[PDB]
RNA sequence: CUUGAGUCUCGUAGAGGGGGGUAGAAUUCCAGGUGUAGCGGUGAAAUGCGUAGAGAUCUGGAGGAAUACCGGUGGCGAAGGCGGCCCCCUGGACGAAGACUGACGCUCAGGUGCGAAAGCGUGGGGAGCAAACAGGAUUAGAUACCCUGGUAGUCCACGCCGUAAACGAUGUCGACUUGGAGGUUGUGCCCUUGAGGCGUGGCUUCCGGAGCUAACGCGUUAAGUCGACCGCCUGGGGAGUACGGCCGCAAGGUUAAAACUCAAAUGAAUUGACGGGGGCCCGCACAAGCGGUGGAGCAUGUGGUUUAAUUCGAUGCAACGCGA
């Protein structure tokens, strides 16, 4: 907005781990206003993918997460007339917030047919490094990369 | 195959494009490069980060000549006329003199007409 | 511009002569206004220009500006 | 007769004019060295140039044009105009003290001369730039703007032309009328005690009083108060055109109408609105996001078509599940 520096809102973290990251994730992913089933489908897939990868649900998420976020992504700066594609350094609560809904639209689109089942195989192949939200990162920093004349000249 | 230690590092930066120059202190070219063939076209290639990836190139190139010294003649009003000294520095040469060379006329030959824009 | 590093003058230290240098020379004002060819009665116009504005500003700054603004 | 006007003496500053030398920087080209795939250009490209070695870089050479900094609302000139340094020829302005002539003055129709740039003739010269022209873009088109090239011309000699927003849009000469701040160039006194204090001339920039003006503004450099002489105007268009004359190689210049036609055309300022003006600011205006519509079936309203009738109204946002 223009005249505005409003407060960021309050999150509850979720019931089973107490976290507001996934918290947030249940969020995102939640549709219609149906939390409960949100995180019915969030829980079922942290279960799978905890019993599949390893360690907890949590750090599991968490290596996810970290495969997923990006460092940078470009805006549009629109001075000359022209747009020059300017890269920018992406701030945290934003690189898991993206990430977070790239897994989820990655998840989406895949074709398992649970939709649990949907969120956690894009999650092991997002801790692997070789599934489509990655793949989306991937892309960003490429962008990022070609138009890293226009970092410092905005 | 030979090594000479010291050369000049000779900055041509013009407004569209950066070419930068290393030669031996008698002015025999060891090896150049530009942004344009560092992989830069147009309004990319006009910009001082060109010119600076540019000045990587040729130190990598005379990297075989073993050049330790090096003083640089900078050369036009250009986007890098600073990226690149910085990047050359950056690669590891002793910056020994700074030198402009930009070749002002004394009133001489009639420029080009002024652009309608 | 002529600059000669010292000795134990660092990089960015002579960096910073150098542009001072420039500056102080002004090559590349000469540079951008050798560029193109300005027509005399342009280099006069824009000439008096300069003076009219250079002028009038210096009046209202020194005489103009001498009341309670607030 | 000496107060206007001029002469002589001594200095002063000045891109004033004419002629002839010369210097350095830079562009272009040429030859050679080093060296390798790009250069150039643009909003982005392409034409163009480059592996037949370009661009970059160093050396040498050729040649033409123009004189960075100094450089200034600085200076000089009747105006046009004049800009590196040196010499030769040469015009004017200004100050100082005197001396001299003794109204010799002001203005000026015809006339005469000078008169930017472009243009013309003849002979040179030709780097850069660049009408015309060519190709590439852009575009609906693009006989333009932009890009790459590029010939007259721009330069020199000597002739012509004779015009410009040739403008201060302000004819020349003279006298008189409150001020302030500068610039420049003389000169008198003050110890220059220092770059400095007080005068007195010339040119010059800005601001401003009275007065003037339609207003804007001008304001001791008047657009104020006056005197002499000249030039010019009499509604917009037709028209600075036609015809005639004169001048010109030509392009054209100069002098300069009439019919016909309209009731306006204009100047300055005011209030709005508008601007691909400028500054500041807001709004789900964009941005960041989430969910739709536009595809499907159906409901409903509208346009249309059909009908005997398809009642009438609403119909850019702000009509179209609206009156209903
Ligand atoms: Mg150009
Ligand atoms: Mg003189
Ligand atoms: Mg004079
Ligand atoms: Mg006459
Ligand atoms: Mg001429
Ligand atoms: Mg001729
Ligand atoms: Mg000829
Ligand atoms: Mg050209
Ligand atoms: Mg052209
Ligand atoms: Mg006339
Ligand atoms: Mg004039
Ligand atoms: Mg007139
Ligand atoms: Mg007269
Ligand atoms: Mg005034
Ligand atoms: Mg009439
Ligand atoms: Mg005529
Ligand atoms: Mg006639
Ligand atoms: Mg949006
Ligand atoms: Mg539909
Ligand atoms: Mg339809
Ligand atoms: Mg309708
Ligand atoms: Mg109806
Ligand atoms: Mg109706």
């Amino acid at each position: 907005p223009r005249r505005r520096v409003i407060g960021q809102r309050k999150i509850l973290p979720d019931p089973k781990f107490g976290s507001e990251l996934l918290a947030k994730f249940v969020n995102i992913l939640m549709v219609d206003g149906k939390k409960s089933t949100a995180e019915s489908i969030v829980y079922s897939a942290l279960e799978t993918l905890a019993q599949r990868s390893g360690k907890s649900e949590l750090e599991a998420f968490e290596v996810a997460l970290e495969n997923v976020r990006p460092t940078v992504e470009v805006k549009s700066r629109r001075v000359g007339g022209s747009t020059y594609q300017v890269p920018v350094e992406v701030r945290p609560v934003r690189r898991n917030a993206l990430a977070m809904r790239w897994i989820v639209e990655a998840a989406r689109k895949r074709g398992d047919k649970s939709m649990a089942l949907r969120l956690a195989n894009e999650l092991s192949d997002a801790a692997e490094n070789k599934g489509t939200a990655v793949k989306k990162r991937e892309d960003v920093h490429r962008m990022a990369e070609a138009n890293k004349a226009f970092a410092h000249y905005r | 195959r030979k090594q000479v230690s010291d050369g000049v590092a000779h900055i041509h930066a013009s407004f569209n494009n950066t070419i930068v120059t290393i030669t031996d202190r008698q002015g025999n070219a060891l090896g150049w490069a530009t942004a344009g063939g560092s992989g830069f076209r147009g309004s990319r290639k006009s910009t001082p980060f060109a010119a600076q990836v540019a000045a990587e190139r040729c130190a990598d190139a005379v990297k075989e000549y073993g050049i330790k010294n090096l003083e640089v003649m900078v050369k036009g009003p250009g986007p890098g006329r600073e990226s690149t000294i910085r990047a050359l520095n950056a690669a590891g040469f002793r910056i020994t003199n700074i030198t402009d060379v930009t070749p002002i006329p004394h009133n001489g030959c009639r420029p080009p007409k002024k652009r309608r824009v | 511009p002529v600059i000669k590093v010292r000795e134990n003058e660092p990089f960015d230290v002579a960096l910073r002569r150098f542009k001072r240098s420039c500056e102080k020379a002004g090559v590349l004002a000469e540079v951008r206004r050798r560029e193109f060819y300005e027509k005399p009665t342009t280099e006069r116009k824009r000439a008096k220009a300069s003076a009219v504005k250079r002028h009038a500003k210096k009046l209202a700054r020194e005489n103009a500006r001498r009341t309670r603004l607030y």
